[PDB]
């Protein structure tokens, strides 16, 4: 009812070029208010992109990005109001050879004064041009060599490990992954992952230079994080042994699909993980039974296969006494926008949303009176209830602007009177948008952020560190001059993935170091407690493995 | 972009289809055409690419009625006039069109001496003569080669293909046609051989027609019979790379330097599929047809009696292997079964089939590709019914049924005072059937006068004297006008002034001439060998009795027809008899015989009347007549000679019907209509895999008459321009006998043009097109309507071109005027131009005729009954320029017709505010090559006042949807030149050279009022001339090596392919981040380079280019193959090794030393196993079609051996049925296996199970065989079934058998191992993908754990309860169902289903599917667009097209309400 003559347009000029998006805003509180929201873009004489504005900043005579092409289309440089500027050339293989990012302005002029300048490098001729090195450079500062490829040969031992042509050793920003060896269906059997020495220094940054491993692997740590894998003739993992020896094993069905899983912890026998996993026709998961028993089915609707019904149970027999433990049921508007959850056990989520399907109000409950939510979670409720009356319900209102910034959520829980309005400060001339205890100007908004447009501050007294790349690299928690922190840090691998996790803070030093690897989560806790948790799934089962400090 | 050769297996396997077989789309000729690619190899790439093809206008000959397989060839001229083999005689392109001698660039007759060629000496020295078609469509280059000395050898001829191919035609005498009396005396040349700049041929052998498996009395009665040639074999995949012709050579090579072979059998061999073909033929000799034909259009005898019964492909796998070739005997590879229904007066080729052979000898086959045709019935003759349109004559009243003033169907004329002449012209009839043929008021004959006892009178009139009139006379003792009218083409051309044996039979002049028929007149005279006396008890007449299309010499006795075949210029020659008619010469009557065309054959059949019956003699080919069809007159009627009978075509079908008028008998007037339709069309059309297309003829006078009552309607004045009836296709039935949903398409046709001056078809002006849906479900869940396309096609005649324009749409007052044909002379000193001129009337009538066929315009409506119904969704109109060319022929100009404008609207049936863009070719060279062409968008119109589009919309959307960018006028143009090489004695042209394009941008305000056409582009004034600013938007550049510099030798080797990246405009995109050293070196680092600015004007700066595509090439002794390819010079190149003959490639190594070999099954020239760079093997099996049906893998895994059992150390045998595949155990050493079942659709039928059901021993299976109602291996034939129940029926017993045997969709089993068989672990996954007679993927079938699904009953239903609820069930038999989709006429997803569990593989019926699937239905306007879509909950989603904006709006916009 609130949708009628609220459709997506799309306008054309003479060439076929969509130079306009309209949709049509209605909130279902003033369902006689239609906003027209106009999305414009302008195309440049030789046919691309040369423009793009949204609905609120066109008002405002700013344009959310600018192009400039070659003579075929591709985009050289860009200016993003929420992104900053950038320059990005391809050679004529295709192949990436430059992206100059960090970029603003002010003067008039674009300032280079942060700009990051990464540059990619091929094998020569008489070579086949495979990626040789990635080269990274802050400007005003050296250039580091972040990543470099190195290739095996067609010798008879790097056959008989099907390695030929394989980039078998690739140094990233964490130290080295070796490919030991690979399937017959071409499937990596055997990696390896060696960290670079003294990752725990925030300071200490990879650089590969030259081309001799010789010399780089003397600025590795010792430990070698060897995983193996085990392939099926269709190139599927079958088993899988972890840098600790644990194996995760899988079987399929007669459709090759996920039937079975099973986990044998180093030292220890196969226990049951998954034991019965059957599909609906359309492939997705139907009834789950897993090794202590409970069973997941999940429910679809005919027409559509919407997921109506997820229902963890205890069934009837099982050891522990049959209980449904969870029994979420889904309605859905026409268009399959949440509008209801109900869970057995009465207690009900209701959902409204705009023409354009933002949500705009969320029923609910919490433990009352919880205090206003900030970055924290709420201190845990034990043991587990018995009664209900434990919770309040709340509503929260959500409110957007024209570009689809969230400007406001307002909780409201009255019973318990634990009523307050998150607001967030959306800049006049960007996306950019931060929390009011940050400011409320939106002329500040700007400021606290990169000009890749990576916020700088995440709450009053913390800061935020960026890579080169754009990766989070540290957050400041308790500063304290000059120079013990309460900081956390991160390392990310040449995919951008994240591979170590280091918390700090002052009580000698409480260190928590998380170290990420194939189906595993090392975790350490000094100041000491030594935890590996494998992950089983892809994530869904989680098991805890103390080699020191079990509580 | 140049492709990269990667070694591969066959990555594929699970669809099903045909040979890409397909109907043609219907066209102004009105014609049926359909059309079938040879299913055999092309070899190294130069093979022969012939079709096997019909056409509803073709006549008889080697593959049956209608069809041919032919190649190029070149004949002399026989439409107009009957070549005399002197200088007077004319010759033909390939294309038909009449060739003059051309001139050269002097201006000069371009005639040459020549005693060497394509660098080889010749014996003796030729005059070669360069010869040019009046139409060019393809530029070739045409020569007659004729030795000096006429006793040192015959001529020949070469055409020169644009494409650097050289053929030859003619050059022996096998692939000559030529009088069997004189082989001087050549009517055709037929392509013998073809060369190719890399030095590949392809050689054609012919066999000459002759006496093997003759009656003595065929050749007693045509001793000239040697002329046909029949297409033999191709020879192709030369060993040998030579670049000139084989046949200039001493010697032709042997037989054993053909890697590959094409053969022709003409019955020769066994056409059982268990008898495997060999090359060699003999000894039985090809089969001689029952309806031998001969035709005399050369002014010679040609006799035909061979018909092509097996095409197949043979290939030296010792050769291509590189093994001993030592006795080698070529292996038939593909073969090719053609099914005729033979007949003695026409034979039609009913059925075409591929089958192969495996190892073992057992065949596989395809599903056969069936055709049948209307046909003459005896039994379905409708009988006589009464003819009202003459119940104004009182029953002595005298008249004739002729079309006298040439509209195709005959109306009334008659004497009503006596003295005057009045005719009604045929009219259609108003309320009554389709084709019920009235006629109208009458109207004075012109003043008729009468002199030589027959004189010549103009009618229509047109001019032309169309009319000989003579009178009956004179006895006895009467003293008395009453004369007969007889059409001028129904006698010899010669008539008038006779000359031989015509003038010998007429002496002073024929006394009498009556029409005994549409086409046959009798002859009345005053009072070598052998012509009969005119003036016994005998008749003598003109008639077609040997159906070669000419007026031939009929003598007609009590036990006697004999006929003189007319072979031109009064020539008559011996005579032919044709046993079969008998009357007792004491009762025989000449007056009672009528000669006509009852069956459509071509052929004049003989009609006896009896005083209570007509007997019907039908002609046999001009061989005999058939036993005679009894027609009793109506009861009551006793014919005499007071009354009155005629054969005349009154249906205007081009078959002769029956009018009786018997006074003394109440009604007096009676017809007798022996078909509704015209017999030897084909009409059906059935692949066996669930596609059935059923046509419909209408022919054009019945069109002409419902025109013409359209015309009157409408005030003006009706003039035909089709004298004669020709059917057209009027409607296509295509059928899916799997979801039994229909397409109906239907054509319309309207000024139809006949030219008179030349004889001549020219085509339709109009013609109109319907196409409809119509589904099986017979509900309006799939609300469509039908499509409605108008098209406007030239027909080369100004009196009917000029009144088209009037019926375009002009709803649209803002729409530019209609283009107008423009007509230029060209000027090539030396770069050439046009320049247009206004011909003169003589020259107007060729650069006229030029334009034949050419599309005018089209509009395409939605006739769905909405308000804007009548508003099309868009137009498209283009101008088309005649470019005059003269030859030797001062009186002819040769001409090349061009599209130089084309200009399309979309209105979207809003009439308002339409798109419009434009394109035109400015400048072409003299090889029709475009150098200056034009892209142009027009700007939106002004904004009206109030909004076009419906209220439904928001009120702000009208002004929102306009955008400044829309107002902006836009013309892109592109320059662009050739290589041509021309010099000495090749001719390639069009080479890719160098292209560039610019942009020019303008305000509305400068956008011309009544638009662009060329005129106004090269204006001086022109908005893209050299004065205006313009934006460079790039170009491109092709360099070539090997080569002067960078050009183009006639091996057109490429070098690099060069194109523009950055300009000093787009550079500015560095500015602000990059300074000029810093950029150029980082462009320079990435491998662009600087290139001079193309079609450069006043010092343009040099642009960024970058170049790619570098190949190295072999020289002729390896056929120029390319030996290493790379990208660009930033990388290594990766080397190719051929195999022994150049055929593949064999290995490929790269730029880091990885080589990946592999080896070919080279039955097909694919890769069989693989070798890659870990030194891994990757093996697939081929089926005899080329399909993997099984596949396999091995190599190492940590120096330990994995995984696969190889070949050898494990075979495996794929099973033969499915049933029994889904039955294997695990522990096969196979990663897949395939079996392919393409025939299921047929119903399956066995020796013993007809034999048990009908206890006959196997009479009715061994007769049902026979007639391919069955094939051998079982499988019923759809058309061969109709057939055989149309002229046998089947019994009941049958009919119930046939009825326990279920149909399945073409289908495919694929088997996917988990793991290698050494694991005993392993499961066999099987997946089966259904395909539709369309080859569209019907659904997906995947074997899944056991559990709850539907069922499946026998009939293919579901099963259900008594109420109607479908049964839920517990199997170890279910399947997952993924991607079934139901599909309309076109290939769009009208239902697309849900996933479902069934207890079976087998394809669920769609009655069942619809009833109780869930579906999303889509909707899909004209242009193929879906426009809604109905969800299986019942929510809509709706898309509006407009020109300027498109609305989208989901379940949730709908929904409300
Ligand atoms: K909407
Ligand atoms: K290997
Ligand atoms: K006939």
């Amino acid at each position: 009812q609130l949708f009628s003559k609220t459709p997506s347009v799309t306008v054309f000029d003479n060439r076929g070029l969509s130079v306009r998006d309209i949709a049509y805003r209605r909130h279902p509180d003033t369902p006689k208010v239609t906003e027209e929201c106009i999305t414009y873009h302008q195309f440049d004489f030789r046919g691309f992109l040369a423009q793009s504005l949204d609905p609120r900043l066109n008002h405002k005579e700013v344009t959310n990005f600018s192009y400039l092409t070659d003579l075929n289309g591709n985009i050289i440089y860009t200016q993003s109001v929420d992104a900053g500027n950038t320059l990005v050339l391809n050679d004529t293989e295709g192949r990436s050879v430059i992206a100059m990012t960090n970029i603003s302005r002010e003067n008039g002029k674009d300032d280079l004064s942060l700009a990051v300048t990464r540059t990619f490098q091929y094998e020569n001729a008489p070579l086949p041009g495979r990626p040789l090195s990635v080269t990274e450079q802050v400007n005003g500062e050296n250039a580091r060599i972040t990543e470099h490829f190195v290739y095996a040969g067609n010798t008879p031992q790097e056959k008989n490990l099907n390695l030929a042509g394989q980039c078998v050793s690739y140094y990233d920003a964490a130290g080295l992954i070796q490919t030991d060896s690979v399937s017959l269906t071409g499937k990596p059997l055997s990696v390896s992952r060696k960290l670079l020495k003294n990752l725990d220094d925030t300071n200490i940054l990879a650089d590969w230079q030259g081309n001799d491993t010789s010399a780089w692997n003397s600025l590795l740590a010792t430990e070698i994080y060897t995983t193996v894998t085990r392939t099926d003739a269709a190139g599927a993992v079958l088993t899988t042994i972890d840098a600790v020896g644990n194996q995760q094993r899988v079987a399929f069905d007669i459709a090759g699909q996920l039937s079975a899983s099973w986990l044998t912890l180093k030292g220890g026998q196969e226990q049951v993980i998954i034991k019965v996993l059957t599909y609906s026709a359309a492939g997705q998961k139907l009834r789950e039974e897993g090794g202590n028993g409970v069973v997941t089915t999940y429910t679809y609707e005919a027409e559509t296969q919407r997921l109506i019904g997820i229902k963890t149970e205890r069934p009837n027999g099982h050891a522990a006494g049959a209980k449904v433990l969870q029994d979420l049921r889904y309605e859905y508007d026409p268009v399959g926008n949440v509008l209801s959850i109900t869970n057995d056990a009465v207690p009900e989520n209701a959902y409204r949303y705009d023409s354009l399907y933002q949500l705009v109000s969320a029923s609910g409950r919490e433990v009352a009176g919880a205090g206003q939510q900030g970055s924290d979670l709420p201190s845990p409720l034990v043991p587990l209830p018995s009664d209900s009356s434990v919770y309040t319900n709340y509503t929260r209102t959500y409110t957007y602007d024209s570009a689809g910034n969230l400007m406001r959520i307002r909780h409201s829980a009255p019973a318990t009177n634990n009523n307050y309005t998150l607001n967030i400060t959306v800049s006049e001339r960007s996306n950019r948008g931060v929390m009011s205890s940050l400011t409320e100007n939106p002329a500040d908004v700007d400021a606290l952020f990169t000009a890749s447009g990576s916020q700088k501050c995440l709450q009053q007294g913390q800061s935020l560190i960026w890579t080169p790349r754009g990766e989070l690299r540290t957050v400041l928690l308790v500063a304290r001059g000059e120079t013990a922190d309460d900081s956390e840090s991160y390392r990310y691998d040449g995919s951008s993935q994240r591979i170590l996790k280091i918390s700090s803070q002052q009580t000698s030093a409480r260190v928590q170091r998380a170290l990420y690897l194939p189906g595993l989560e090392w975790r350490t806790m000094t100041g000491a407690e030594n935890l590996q948790v494998i992950c089983i799934g892809e994530a869904q089962v989680r098991v805890l493995h103390w080699e020191s400090g079990k509580p | 972009e140049m492709a990269i050769t990667t070694l591969s297996l066959p990555k594929g396997g699970g669809a099903i289809n045909g040979m890409g077989e397909s109907v043609g789309q219907a066209g102004p000729d009105g014609m049926v055409t359909f059309s079938i690619p040879l299913p055999f190899s092309a070899g190294r790439g130069v093979a022969p690419a012939l079709s096997l093809s019909y056409s509803s206008g073709a006549g008889n000959g080697p593959f049956g009625m209608g069809w041919q397989c032919s190649a190029m060839s070149i004949s002399r001229r026989t439409q107009k006039g009957v070549p005399q083999y002197n200088e007077d005689d004319e010759f033909l392109s390939p294309s038909g069109e009449v060739m003059a001698i051309a001139l050269n660039d002097s201006g000069f007759e371009d005639v040459r001496t020549a005693n060497r060629l394509q660098g080889i000496p010749l014996p003796f020295s030729y005059k070669v003569t360069r010869y040019q078609p009046r139409l060019i469509q393809d530029f070739i280059k045409i020569e007659y080669w004729q030795p000096v000395k006429q006793t040192d050898g015959t001529p020949f001829w070469i055409i020169y293909s644009p494409d650097g191919q050289t053929h030859i035609l003619g050059k022996n005498s096998h692939s000559r046609v030529a009088n069997a009396e004189n082989p001087s005396q050549i009517a055709s040349w037929l392509l013998e051989e073809t060369v190719t700049p890399t030095g590949e041929h392809i050689y054609y052998q012919y066999s000459g027609e002759n006496q093997v498996n003759c009656t003595d009395a065929e050749i007693a009665l045509h001793p000239q019979d040697s002329a046909q040639r029949y297409l033999a074999r191709i020879d192709y995949g030369n060993i040998s790379p030579q670049a000139s012709l084989f046949v200039l050579d001493e010697e032709l090579p042997n037989l054993t330097q053909w890697l590959f072979h094409l053969v022709f059998d003409y019955g020769e061999r066994d056409i059982s599929i268990n008898k495997i073909p060999t090359f060699e033929g003999g000894t039985t000799g090809w089969l001689a047809r029952p309806d031998m034909f001969s035709r005399y259009d050369f002014g010679i005898e040609i006799r035909n009696r061979r018909l092509c019964h097996q095409v197949l492909g043979f290939h030296r796998l010792e050769a291509l292997n590189d093994r001993d070739v030592t006795d080698e005997i070529p292996v038939l590879v593909n073969r090719l079964t053609l099914d005729y229904d033979l007949n003695n007066s026409v034979s039609t080729l009913v059925a075409v089939r591929q089958v192969a052979y495996e190892t073992d000898g057992s065949p596989i086959t395809q599903p056969p590709l069936e055709f049948d045709y209307q046909r003459f019935d005896t039994g379905s003759i409708p009988g006589w019914q009464e003819m009202p349109q003459l119940e104004a004559f009182n029953g002595y009243q005298p008249y004739q049924m002729i079309d006298l003033y040439g509209e195709g169907t005959p109306g009334i004329l008659y004497q009503e005072t006596p003295g005057a002449w009045w005719y009604k012209s045929p009219q259609r009839q108003i309320g009554g059937d389709s084709n019920a043929v009235t006629y109208g008021a009458m109207k004075a004959l012109p003043k008729i006068p009468r002199l030589e006892g027959a004189t010549l009178m103009d009618i229509n009139g047109d001019g032309r004297l169309d009319w000989v009139i003579t009178s009956a006379g004179v006895r006895g003792f009467h003293s008395i006008e009453w004369t007969h009218f007889t059409p001028l083409n129904t006698l010899p051309t010669e008539y008038f002034h006779p000359k031989a044996q015509l003038a010998d039979l007429v002496g002073a002049g024929l006394s009498d001439l009556v029409l005994i028929g549409p086409k046959s007149v009798r002859l009345y005279a005053n009072q070598n060998v052998s012509l009969p006396v005119i003036g016994s008890r005998q008749l003598v007449a003109f008639a077609d009795m040997l159906g070669s299309g000419q007026q031939h010499l009929v003598e007609i006795t009590a036990d006697s027809v004999k006929c003189w075949p007319n072979m031109g210029h009064g020539r008559f020659g011996q005579p032919l008899t044709l046993e079969g008619f008998s009357q007792p010469q004491t009762s025989f009557n000449p007056d009672r015989v009528f000669l006509a065309d009852i069956d459509g054959s071509g052929t004049n059949d003989i009609i006896y009347a009896h005083s209570e019956c007509l007997e019907i003699y039908l002609n046999e080919s001009g061989n005999r007549f058939s036993k005679p069809i009894s027609l009793l007159l109506p009861d009551g009627v006793n014919f005499d000679n007071t009354c009155q009978l005629q054969a005349a075509d009154i249906q205007g079908l081009g078959i002769a019907s029956l009018v009786m008028t018997v006074p003394h008998m109440s009604p007096t007037h009676w017809r007798c209509d022996l078909a509704l339709n015209k017999p030897w069309l084909l009409n059906v059309m059935n692949n066996n895999r669930g596609a059935e297309t059923c046509l419909f003829y209408r022919s054009s006078a019945q069109f002409w008459l419902d025109e013409k009552q359209l015309v009157e309607a409408a005030g003006q004045q009706p003039e035909c321009h089709l004298p004669f009836p020709m059917h057209l296709h009027w409607r296509s039935e295509i059928f899916d006998e799997i979801t039994g949903n229909r397409l109906t398409q239907e054509q319309e046709y309207a000024h139809g043009s006949w030219d008179g001056q030349e004889r001549e078809f020219r085509g339709f002006g109009r013609l109109i097109q319907r196409d409809t849906d119509g589904f099986a479900q017979g509900t309006v869940d799939i609300p469509t309507h039908p499509s409605r396309t108008v098209s406007w096609f030239a027909t080369g005649i100004p009196e009917i071109d000029t009144t088209l324009s009037a019926e375009f749409w002009r709803g649209d007052d803002q729409a530019f005027s209609p283009f107008s044909p423009r007509f230029t002379r060209w000027e090539d000193s030396e770069a050439g131009s046009d320049v247009a001129f206004i011909p003169s009337e003589h020259d107007a009538f060729w650069l006229n005729r030029a334009m034949k066929g050419q599309l005018l315009r089209s509009e395409l409506y939605g006739d769905d009954g909405t308000p804007e119904a009548e508003i099309p969704y868009s137009v498209t109109e283009m101008r088309h320029q005649v470019r005059a060319l003269p030859t030797t022929d001062a009186t002819v100009p040769s001409a090349w017709c061009s599209t130089i404008e084309t200009r399309s609207y979309q209105y979207q049936r809003v009439a308002a505010d339409p798109q419009c863009s434009q394109q035109v070719v400015i400048k072409a060279d003299r090889y029709g090559s475009p150098l200056l062409s034009v892209a142009i968008n027009y700007p939106r119109r002004k904004k009206p006042e109030k909004s076009p589009y419906p209220d439904d919309l928001p009120e702000t959307l009208f002004d929102s949807s306009y955008d400044t960018q829309q107002q902006q006028l836009h013309l892109t143009k592109q320059q662009q030149n050739y290589f041509h090489l021309t010099n000495d004695d090749n001719w390639l042209l069009g080479l890719p050279k160098e292209q560039r394009n610019d942009g020019y941008q303008y305000d509305q305000e400068r956008a011309p009022a009544n638009g662009f056409t060329l005129e106004t582009l090269i204006a001086s004034n022109s908005l893209i001339g050299s004065n205006q600013p313009f934006t460079y938007l790039g170009q491109s550049r092709v360099a070539y090596q090997g080569g002067v510099d960078e050009q183009p030798s006639l091996q057109a080797l490429v070098a690099y392919g060069e194109t523009a990246i950055l300009d000093e405009k787009t550079l500015q995109a560095f500015v602000g981040v990059l300074d000029s050293k810093t950029r150029d070196e980082l462009l320079f680092s990435a491998g662009y380079q600087l290139a001079p600015r193309l079609f450069r004007v006043e010092s343009e700066p040099d642009v960024w280019v970058a170049r790619q595509g570098y190949s190295e090439f072999g020289d002729y002794s390896q056929f120029w193959r390319p030996l290493s390819q790379r990208s660009t010079l930033l990388t290594g190149k990766t080397t190719l090794k051929w195999d022994k003959h150049y055929c593949v490639v064999i290995e490929t190594q790269d730029a880091a030393q990885l080589v990946t070999q592999a080896r070919y099954d080279y039955r097909f020239l694919t890769p069989y196993s693989l070798t890659d760079a870990n030194d891994n093997q990757h093996y697939v099996v081929l089926n005899p079609f080329g399909e993997v049906i099984a596949s396999r893998f091995w190599g190492t895994e940590a120096g330990k051996d994995a995984g696969y059992s190889t070949p050898q150390a494990k075979p495996f045998v794929v099973p033969a049925t499915i049933e029994a595949a889904l039955a294997l155990s695990p522990g096969i050493p196979v990663a897949h296996c395939a079996i392919f079942e393409p025939e299921s659709w047929m119903q399956k039928l066995t020796q013993h199970d007809v034999s048990e059901r009908m206890a006959d021993n196997g009479t009715l299976w061994n007769a049902l065989l026979q007639a391919r109602f069955v094939t051998e291996d079982g499988y019923v034939c759809a058309l061969g079934r109709r057939r055989w129940m149309a002229r046998h029926g089947l019994s009941v017993l049958m009919l119930t058998l046939l009825a326990e045997i279920p149909r399945t969709p073409p289908h495919s089993l694929t088997i996917t191992t988990d793991r290698y068989d050494s694991d005993d672990q392993q499961q066999l996954r099987q997946r089966i993908l259904f395909s539709d007679g369309f080859g569209r993927l019907l659904q997906s079938a995947q074997r899944v754990e056991a559990g709850e699904s539907w069922q499946r009953s026998e009939d293919s239903s579901l099963v259900v309860n008594v109420s109607g609820t479908p049964a839920l069930v517990v199997t170890d038999n279910r399947w997952a169902v993924s991607g079934r989709t139901e599909y309309d006429g076109k290939g769009q997803g009208i239902r697309v289903y849900q996933p479902y569990f069934l207890d079976d593989w087998r394809y669920l019926s769609d009655d069942s599917a619809r009833t109780d699937l869930f579906a999303d239905t889509h909707i899909y306007d004209p242009l193929g667009r879906e426009y809604q879509v109905i969800t299986a909950k019942g929510y809509r989603r709706e898309r509006q097209y407009t020109p300027w904006f498109v609305v989208n709006q989901d379940e949730n916009d709908t929904a409300a309400n």
